[PDB]
């Protein structure tokens, strides 16, 4: 038995809504901990890892652990029949091939039940080594979608080059080039709205836009999102899942 | 840029067999 | 001569926002009790009665009966040529191939003047029986929307289960199935949010989603839905119009 | 279900000729 | 060298975005008195007439004339990387084919640089006479985009009959026709929302309602819009860009 | 109505060879 009792029942809507247009199909790993899922996309150009503690769940119940093959589509297409302030009861069996979502508005007196057919999955996951970064960007979240839709105007590929003074994002296309220079604030006067750089060296690399604006739809999960950068491997793109976990967007760049 | 890497360049593959 | 001044004039551009994408032609029986209006879709699975009492125009005129051929389309492009806050009369003649409407702005120093040339039409009228229903449900209409547009993304057809104490819209398809179960509500707080049901018998009915769709057009017109069922018979889905009289959507089932 | 009914399996259809 | 700082930035945003449907690409002519444009479109039916005024910029520098080949297209998606409340500077050398615009945000920590190529043009320009017009109507630019988007919904051809109490127009097509009558407004308590007429003679004009559908894209430029109209001659429809210069939009009647 | 006229028909066309 697999119960899990989340009453901010939104974030899985915002979470399907930030990864059923990137990969269609995907393995919901859940254990004891919580909720694990790491898909790359049908180009393997990008990865994407989805975690969901358990302490983020109103209630949460795992006897043993279970791989669920998820068709992200239709689940999307189920949450959308959800509303925003609804409660949402994950429930799953062992011996059965669906997952049950109960939706409960603020009535109450309105029910909701629905049951999806779960799918057999050839898929591939990748080992992701546990590292250390040359440079972490922690930024606005809507600036870099704000950036990434700006510089998709121009060029088919963004230039994200890091220093310790300032982040900038470039971009070139037959109408032109076009530079876009992000400085650190001094966060004397805020904490969300402000713009950090930690780096170790700087760094320079190049990356396919039309990826970074699949991955900028994780956007209200987050006010603030971190760019994590080191010389020739993918980026790490990660927005917070407040008192739940995280979303990360893996892009590898072009060398 | 020379050439758009993949995920798997830099990562190993480990596939799996699920089922529901 | 037949002339109709109506002072919310917004109320018929909602009726024909609620009509033109359902029915592109229909006959409009001026009488002088008001307004009449019959008409089964291309299909023939659904048809449309409504109903525009002379009491609920500001002036209403009407020396003999007229039948007027009225292509929707074309009168909902010129009702789209009125605002909101429009004083709107219409008026027609016996010898006149056509239907004048004026619109009135609120300086007052705009005005607007729309001859619509009107059709001719071979039809077919139903004859409804006057008759007890089963079941009776009213319930908010933005509710009944929501519930169409949300199992809409679930299956084709809708089974609509009336009993005493709730009344519950479920739907199936290769995703997997959905149920939405609505409670009576204690109105001793409010008067139109509430869900009431009133019943004679048990009633199960299977309709499909999309002509319930085009349905849920008319949900500007009324905060109230109501739906009538009877066992293997055509649903009524009626919205009331505020001191005017009232629009019916007939649907035939899925016996 | 089994079979998409229509309205004139139930009501009595009038035929009407409209001009204007 | 060719320096133009601007800080209420979005007025050139909304120049571009006022234009570049009706022609993509354009000669910008710099002096300095200021920014000067004049273009037909591709079927010479229409023609814009553009003039920013030097003293409308917060700072300006414009040693040697210049003639600027700019493609519009290009320029709407750099200006679509410029925020609202942006300062934005446009600067150009002599001997560079490029056009550099710079970005300021109201932090100030974000600062965006784009270099736009210039182009090859063949272009035609026109002798505009310097004249007295028969009609002159000053009207809410709303009001006008309104009028012409809701008889465009009637018929292809809108006829302008300017009085001296009022202005009407007309529109007729196969689902019949349309008369739309604005009376001069007594302005007592008003200024701008108010509609007046300046006539000489009595004018009839008929036009493609779908150039003035692309001329209505300059609405939010001004509040107020102005019509003038002599007997079988191009109208002109100006629009007052504030503290700065104006927009006029030349269309070529149906004689 | 009977023919749409152009802006040539009113104003005469200076032709402009712009170089960038």
């Amino acid at each position: 038995m697999f119960e899990a009792r989340l009453v901010q029942g939104s974030i899985l809507k915002k979470v399907l809504e930030a990864l059923k247009d990137l990969i269609n199909e995907a393995c919901w790993d859940i254990s004891s901990s919580g909720v694990n899922l790491q898909s790359m996309d049908s180009s393997h150009v990008s990865l994407v890892q989805l975690t969901l503690r358990s302490e983020g769940f109103d209630t949460y119940r795992c006897d043993r652990n279970l791989a669920m093959g998820v068709n992200l589509t239709s689940m999307s297409k189920i949450l959308k029949c959800a509303g925003n302030e609804d409660i949402i009861t994950l429930r799953a069996e062992d011996n059965a091939d669906t997952l049950a979502l109960v939706f409960e508005a603020p009535n109450q007196e309105k029910v909701s039940d629905y049951e999806m057919k779960l799918m057999d999955l050839d898929v591939e996951q990748l080992g992701i080594p546990e590292q250390e970064y040359s440079c972490v960007v922690k930024m606005p979240s809507g600036e870099f979608a704000r950036i990434c839709r700006d510089l998709s105007h121009i060029g088919d590929a963004v230039v994200i080059s890091c220093a310790k003074d300032g982040v900038k994002f470039s971009a070139s296309g037959e109408l032109g080039n076009g530079n876009i220079k992000l400085s650190q604030t001094s966060n004397v006067d805020k904490e969300e709205e402000a713009v950090t750089i930690e780096m170790n060296e700087p760094v320079q690399l190049t990356f396919a836009l039309r990826y970074l604006n699949f991955f900028t739809k994780a956007t209200p999960l987050s006010s603030t999102v971190t760019l994590s950068m080191s010389a020739d491997v993918p980026l790490v793109v990660e927005y917070k899942i407040a008192d739940m976990g995280h979303l990360k967007y893996y892009l590898a760049p072009k060398i | 840029k020379r050439r758009q890497t993949s995920m798997t360049d830099f990562f190993h593959s480990k596939r799996r067999l699920i089922f529901s």
